């Protein structure tokens, strides 16, 4: 019962993460590479430093992370094998990081209110902010889902301490590249 | 329509989580305490004014003190929480949470909210921390806090029984208006 409930959650989850990924890339993103709307000087060119490497976190999850969590759902206590298998990727959640600070900033600094009206005109409940916090939240998240899967797991659960050792190591290795 | 972002701080133990979830479904949630809060947002009238209310957790940051900022600028309220049955977790309104809230947002109202109201009065609980020489937190304690915080207003909650829950979130946005 609780591990499957975990494991529900995660792949719940992982779903909503997806969808909110493409839905940031497919309102916030496009009005900026488009060509359909006037773009602030401020920020002009600027997308990759606004959006950081979220495309490439998007691929991940969306071409490989959610359809192997998906293979996992029967096997909650296997799940940590899914995380040491696809480790390299994680690694793209320390550029996103380190990028975020640069990224809030331009986005005060110098866009005025070009995504608030982006948000109004496609009656987004998620600014901009919202979503590229999103990142920072999930790559937090994997290792309380975790650890709760290894409250409620029996012997046959190396299988998870190997998976929440790396992910406990890429938000630690994010949040030690921070300036 | 006034937009507004709250920030939900603290120590594990304080169910940030939990406080989020029972408020937004108006219900503990009883057979499985999910992990995941996602951003949220939701219209609610105070004081006759509609305003659309921003809720951000940040469970699972608790160790990564860099990250945690991330969530931080913008902010119209932050609610810094503790348990009102760990006293850990109310000295790192002190220690951890008071300090990094204001020097990145030096001008933002904070919400003192002690969780876990119903523990508070349990004798498991009570007898458990006993035993490492300590009490749950108590109403002057918190009163204390706030004070040398400059936390606008203390509160006090369970999201079991739902005692003060809604009040915080009231007092969120009453704090910001
Ligand atoms: C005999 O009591 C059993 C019991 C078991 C599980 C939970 C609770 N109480 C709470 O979780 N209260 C909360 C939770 C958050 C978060 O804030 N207040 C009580």
């Amino acid at each position: 019962r609780k591990k499957e409930f975990i494991m529900a959650e995660l792949l719940q989850t992982e779903k909503a993460y997806v969808r909110d990924l493409h839905e940031c890339l497919e309102t916030y993103l496009w009005e900026m590479t488009s060509g359909v709307e006037e773009i602030p000087p401020g920020i002009l060119n600027k997308e990759h430093i606004i959006f950081g490497n979220i495309q490439e976190i998007y691929d991940f999850h969306n071409n490989i992370f959610l359809k192997e969590l998906e293979k996992y759902e029967q096997l909650p206590e296997d799940v940590g094998h899914c995380f040491v298998t696809w480790a390299d990727k994680f690694q793209m959640y320390v550029t996103y990081c380190k990028n975020k600070p640069d990224s809030n900033q331009l986005i005060l600094e110098h866009a005025g209110t070009f995504f608030d009206e982006i948000q109004q005109r496609h009656g987004l409940a998620n600014s901009i902010s919202s979503y590229l916090i999103k990142p920072v939240q999930r790559v937090t998240k994997y290792q309380l889902l975790l650890k709760e899967l290894l409250t409620c797991c029996e012997e046959g659960k190396g299988e998870l301490k190997d998976g929440l050792e790396v992910m406990l190591s890429v938000p630690k290795k994010a949040n030690d590249a921070m300036h | 329509m006034q937009a507004i972002k709250c920030v939900v701080v603290g120590d594990g133990a304080v169910g940030k989580t939990c406080l989020l979830i029972s408020y937004t479904t108006n219900a503990f949630p009883g057979e499985y305490i999910p992990t995941v809060f996602d951003n949220y947002s939701a219209n609610v009238m105070v004081d006759g004014k509609p305003v659309n209310l921003g809720l951000w957790d940040t469970a699972g940051q608790e160790d990564y003190d860099r990250l945690r900022p991330l969530s931080y600028p913008q902010t119209d309220v932050f609610l810094i929480c503790f348990s009102l049955v760990s006293p850990a977790s109310f000295e790192n309104v002190r220690a951890k949470w008071y300090p990094e809230v204001r020097h990145h947002c030096p001008n933002t109202p904070i919400i003192l909210v002690g969780t876990k109201l119903d523990l508070r009065d349990d004798k498991d609980t009570i007898e458990k921390l006993k035993e490492k020489k300590l009490t749950p937190i108590t109403y002057p304690q918190g009163l204390a806090m706030a004070k040398e915080i400059g936390a606008v207003k203390y509160l006090e909650c369970s999201a079991l029984t739902q005692r003060g829950l809604k009040t915080v979130f009231d007092e969120a946005i009453r704090a910001v208006l």
